[PDB]
């Protein structure tokens, strides 16, 4: 069942299982193999693999990774994916002293939004967008990957798992305990990534939940009832929060022009009903001259 | 209000046609029948109630069972094992906290082992090729409810009751797509509770007029009128609860003036 794959290296642990670089010994294809040990006396196929396979089969799009095969032994489950040159994380660490050029940045961002809007228009929330789960090729494409924490959402939504999104990319409505959350959380994660590409470091590298909130409060101003009606009534909001003033974005992200600052501010609005959707973000003036440069690898 | 709601409804309109079971599969099963299926489904409604499962999980489990039975012949004695693995998979897809496998072995009354349930889980996944994200009548209904200003909670519970009654009877409801059943159920509940009619915004949104819903609505009106005489009664018993505003105690309209 795996006789035709040769292990090239262990790449890392993602949402669940272990991911390896491997090659098809018959066709030569280089793939990524996600291994999940099942056993039997246990629970069968875990819910993350069931969701990731089922939803990625409904998501055929140039900016979404391809699932090529599923090999479901008795013992283990393997998800076989196309292999891209590398993840955006090693690339960001594979630009930290120089910085990814702006045109590349804008290109990746315009692509990640076209991928994400496709997901949202197919009722899929990703819920773990971060640089390590975004994969770039050598021609200039970037793709959403690792759908292990994804889910199908309903219209209107109900309550979903609370423990979602890696803490640095985690939106304030989850951090404050909102009962409901929806597509806005993915957009918040993408605004954090866009800013990280530009300035060369995580925007809000919070250690803990309280640290993550107070890092967002210091840069963007402690939300109040004028910017986010009802924040002061949220489950985990505390009237004793410090009241910080919002920073100018000419200081938060110095390299950006004003089209960039306006779109980064629309992606990080506090109120999920004011945060820009991926589809409305594609019509933003920042992308008016988007092109598709080739990364330097 | 929700961003993407129209794209999502259009995409759901396209996936219900690809995810649809084969309408006369029961005439080709050699051992099970529509009345056995009905009993399985009525049992899954009670399982959903015992474990506090979403109704969506019920609707998915039925979608999985019907597709699985579209291409696999099953003996009557393994029909609960199919059903149990399906509810297990629908729970894993849809629930924040799915009951664990031992919970599922247990409610079989120990008819099966854990090893059978897990191997049936793997076969269902193989036959359905892991395509678990299907559209259900529940999903159409919750979108149509966004059009009925202010929301009427009795209308909503009654449309869900009627859409759940359609799951019990493969004959005639395997003929209709979920979006049309949801349409007929919403018209009939609104009508019964307030006398209002399928709304013009739903007509513009779905393309469905009262004339295209007619065939489905005549069937569902008869299903609703004959509910008291049906052999399966867990749905009527579930919808007498105050959580569902007791709508299964309401009287069906004797006619619909169509
Ligand atoms: N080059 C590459 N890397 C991946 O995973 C990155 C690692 C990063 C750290 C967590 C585990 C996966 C892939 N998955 C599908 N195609 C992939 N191609």
């Amino acid at each position: 069942s795996m006789e035709n794959f040769q292990k090239v290296e262990k790449i890392g642990e993602g949402t669940y299982g272990v991911v390896y670089k491997a090659r098809n010994k018959l066709t030569g294809e280089v793939v990524a193999l996600k291994k999940i040990r099942l056993d039997t006396e246990t629970e069968g196929v875990p819910s993350t693999a069931i969701r990731e396979i089922s939803l990625l089969k409904e998501l055929n799009h140039p900016n979404i990774v391809k699932l090529l095969d599923v090999i479901h032994t008795e013992n283990k489950l393997y998800l076989v994916f196309e292999f891209l040159h590398q993840d955006l994380k090693k690339f960001m660490d594979a630009s930290a002293l120089t910085g990814i050029p702006l045109p590349l940045i804008k290109s990746y961002l315009f692509q990640l939004l076209q991928g994400l809007a496709f997901c949202h228009s197919h009722r899929v929330l990703h819920r773990d967008l971060k640089p390590q789960n975004l994969l770039i090729n050598t021609e200039g494409a970037i793709k959403l990957a690792d759908f292990g924490l994804a889910r199908a959402f309903g219209v209107p939504v109900r309550t979903y798992t609370h423990e979602v999104v890696t803490l640095w990319y985690r939106a304030p409505e989850i951090l404050l305990g909102c009962k409901y959350y929806s597509t806005a959380v993915d957009i918040w994660s993408l605004g954090c990534i866009f800013a990280e590409m530009v300035t060369r470091r995580a925007l809000f590298p919070g250690d803990s939940e309280i640290d993550q909130l107070f890092r967002i409060f210091r840069t963007l101003g402690t939300p109040d009832e004028v910017v986010w009606p009802g924040v002061t009534s949220m489950p985990d909001y505390k009237p004793s929060f410090p009241k910080w003033a919002r920073q100018d974005f000419s200081k938060v992200v110095p390299p950006l022009d004003e089209d960039g600052r306006s779109l980064l501010s629309q992606m990080l609005h506090y109120d999920p009903n004011k945060r820009i959707s991926a589809k409305a973000a594609l019509a933003h003036p920042f992308f008016q001259d988007v092109t598709k440069p080739v990364p330097h690898l | 209000v929700p961003d993407y709601h129209e794209d999502i409804h259009t995409y759901l309109r396209e996936m219900e046609v690809k995810c649809k079971p084969k309408v006369g599969y029961m005439k080709k099963q050699p051992d099970i029948t529509n009345s056995m299926r009905a009993i399985l489904v009525d049992w899954l409604v009670e399982v959903g109630e015992e474990y506090k499962l979403q109704n969506e999980t019920l609707h998915l489990a039925v979608n999985y069972i019907d597709r699985f039975l579209s291409s696999m012949s099953v003996l009557r004695g393994k029909l609960q094992l199919v059903g149990t693995a399906a509810m297990l998979l629908a729970s894993k897809f849809e629930e924040i906290y799915p009951p664990e496998v031992a919970e599922f072995v247990y409610i079989t009354d120990d008819t099966y082992t854990k090893k059978q349930v897990l191997r049936m889980e793997h076969l269902v996944l193989k036959v359905l090729t892991f395509d678990l994200a299907a559209p259900t009548v529940n999903q159409f209904l919750t979108q149509y409810f966004l059009h009925q200003q202010p929301a009427n909670c009795k209308v909503e519970s009654l449309a869900m009751f009627l859409g759940e009654l359609s799951l019990i009877d493969a004959d005639p409801y395997l003929k209709y797509l979920p979006s049309v059943i949801a349409g007929a159920a919403f018209h009939l509940a609104l009508y019964t509770v307030t006398g209002q009619s399928w709304p013009e915004s739903l007509i513009r949104k779905t393309g469905y007029t009262l004339e295209s819903l007619k065939p489905c609505l005549m069937d569902l009106h008869q299903t609703y009128l004959k509910a008291p005489q049906h052999a399966q009664q867990s749905i009527r018993e579930k919808y007498k609860n105050s959580k569902y505003h007791g709508v299964s105690l309401l009287n069906p309209p004797e006619t619909l003036n169509l």
